C-alpha cells in the first residue's frame, strides 16, 4: 500500500524531471573536437595578406 | 560552629511549602494556554 510512482501528481511530475536530466549525461565526442573554453594565443600569419 | 540552625530550618519549611503551591498553579496555567494548539485538527492534501 505505498502509492505507485505515477499515482500522485507530485510523484509523476518528479519522474519527468529525472528524465530531463538523464539527457545531460552522455555527451557526443564528435561535437567536441575543435572548441575550447580556455584561451590560448595563436598565429595568424597565413591569412594576413 | 552553627548558631543559626534553628532560624534556618524554620525558614526553609515555610518556603518549600509555599513554593510547591506555586508549582501547582503554574502547571495549570501552562496546560490552559496550550489546549487550543494541542487539540486542533489539520487537513493538508498530502498522502506520502
Ligand atoms: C530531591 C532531593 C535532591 C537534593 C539532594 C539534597 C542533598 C542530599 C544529602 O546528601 O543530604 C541530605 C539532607 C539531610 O539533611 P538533614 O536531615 O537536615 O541533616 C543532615 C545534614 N546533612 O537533605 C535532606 O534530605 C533534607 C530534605 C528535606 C527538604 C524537603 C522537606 C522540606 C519541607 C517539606 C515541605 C512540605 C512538603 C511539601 C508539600
Amino acid at each position: 500500500s505505498p502509492p505507485p510512482p505515477n499515482a500522485m501528481v507530485y510523484d509523476r511530475l518528479a519522474e519527468a524531471v529525472k528524465a530531463k536530466l538523464r539527457q545531460l549525461e552522455n555527451p557526443d565526442p564528435r561535437f567536441l573536437k575543435y572548441g575550447s573554453p580556455r584561451p590560448t594565443l595563436t598565429d595568424h600569419t597565413r591569412i594576413l595578406a | 560552629a552553627e548558631p543559626e540552625m534553628e532560624e534556618r530550618k524554620l525558614m526553609g519549611f515555610k518556603w518549600i511549602f509555599v513554593l510547591t503551591l506555586a508549582l501547582l498553579q503554574a502547571g495549570y496555567y501552562r496546560r490552559l494556554r496550550w489546549s487550543v494548539l494541542k487539540s486542533r485538527k489539520l487537513v493538508l492534501d498530502v498522502v506520502n
